[PDB]
């Protein structure tokens, strides 16, 4: 059923959830409410692969087992003037080295 | 207003449901603009905090078996201080 | 009394666990454990006059129950099951649980029953009543990494927090 996701673009991350039966188009409709960019001006990716707007998240691979609230799956987001931009996701800072006591 | 934006110290923005952000007692005081700037919490810590907001809201009840919340040893010192700063 | 003070603290720690279910009947525990993996456990009040607390745990055969005894300031597993010299005593009941959990994590005990009549308690993961705080989840992780919290790069206020609950479960 429920699938939990991080929708990521550059330095922006959306925490949202959907149903495994939800479509990709339903996902872009979520993006529009929060980011005010219409669905046709959107591209969504799982890893380096573009997602067909009419598929369910399930048929894209987002299972409940793999998209948990404590470990959400990542969806990449690219925006469209005439050209669609390249998918680009800025990484989080890296953790410091573990102190010796804790190693 | 259904969502709020939380910004880490290295400039990452996290958009989460406003109801979710309220699990933090510190955030609930300020919110109860729609953005909060954490100028001492980095993104590797703040992202994990947001995952906890999700997990906490999903798993308040116990009609589902509550799974474990994995925390890498490397963030746990900083995550502790963040969790204590945000009161969650 | 120094006894009564140690028992108050024992009960304080218990409230921190997130897996203390308070007043829960044996049949509610059996229902709540029915679909859980082998070794899943919780602690709850005993419905028996002479016992404070009972462990409920999923075995391969289904949920079973094991009472905890308190006598002269110390906790141990019910002495009905084995000779008391084989049932280690503890000042806190969370520590009792932690011990048996670490025993199984360390593979010093498995789900197969021993043949020489010693204590056979297979415990893996607790059943949480609700999502614990993020602070407590971090405390659990630091406890699984080290016991030397006073040398940690942390404010004294947060070392006092870690000191209130030193267990790995
Ligand atoms: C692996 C844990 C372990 C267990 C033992 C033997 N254990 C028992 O034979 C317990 C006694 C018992 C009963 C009730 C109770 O609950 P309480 O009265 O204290 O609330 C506390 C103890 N029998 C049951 O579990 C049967 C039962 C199960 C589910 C149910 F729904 C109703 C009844 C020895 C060593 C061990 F390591």
């Amino acid at each position: 059923m429920d699938v939990f996701l991080m929708i990521r673009r550059h330095k922006t991350t959306i925490f949202t959830d959907a149903k495994e039966s939800s479509t990709v188009f339903e996902l872009k409709r979520i993006v529009e409410g929060i980011l005010k960019r219409p669905p046709d001006e959107q591209r969504l990716y799982k890893d380096d692969q573009l997602l067909d707007d009419g598929k369910t998240l399930g048929e894209c691979g987002f299972t409940s087992q793999t998209a948990r609230p404590q470990a959400p799956a990542t969806v990449g987001l690219a925006f469209r003037d005439d050209t669609f931009e390249a998918l680009c996701i800025e990484p989080f800072s890296s953790p410091p080295e573990l102190p010796d006591v804790m190693k | 207003m259904m969502y709020v934006k939380l910004i880490s110290s290295d400039g990452h923005e996290f958009i989460v449901k406003r109801e979710h952000a309220l699990t933090s007692g510190t955030i609930k005081a300020m919110l109860s603009t729609n953005e909060v700037n954490f100028r001492e919490i980095p993104s590797h810590v703040l992202s994990k905090v947001c995952m906890y907001f999700t997990y906490k809201v999903r798993y308040t009840n116990s009609s589902t078996e509550i799974p474990e919340f994995p925390i890498a040893p490397e963030i746990a010192l900083e995550l502790l201080m963040a969790a204590n700063f945000l009161d969650c | 009394s120094m006894q009564a003070a140690r028992l108050a603290k024992a009960l304080r720690e218990l409230g921190q666990t997130g897996w203390y279910w308070g007043s829960m009947t044996v049949n509610e525990a059996k229902e709540k454990l029915k679909e859980a993996p082998e070794g899943t456990f919780l602690i709850r009040d005993s419905s028996h006059s002479d016992y404070l607390l009972t462990i409920s745990v999923k075995t391969s055969a289904g949920p079973t129950n094991l009472r905890i005894e308190y006598q002269d300031g110390k906790f141990r597993l019910d002495s009905i099951i084995c000779v008391k010299s084989k049932l280690k005593q503890f000042d806190s009941v969370v520590h009792l649980i932690d011990y048996y959990v670490q025993m199984c994590k360390d593979k010093r005990t498995g789900p197969e029953a021993p043949r020489n009549g010693t204590v056979h308690l297979y415990l893996t993961k607790p059943l949480y009543t609700s999502a614990p705080s993020l602070q407590h989840l971090c405390r659990l992780t630091i406890n699984k990494c080290t016991g030397a919290i006073w040398g940690l790069p942390l404010p004294t206020r947060l070392k006092d927090y870690l000191e209130e609950y030193k267990f790995q479960v």
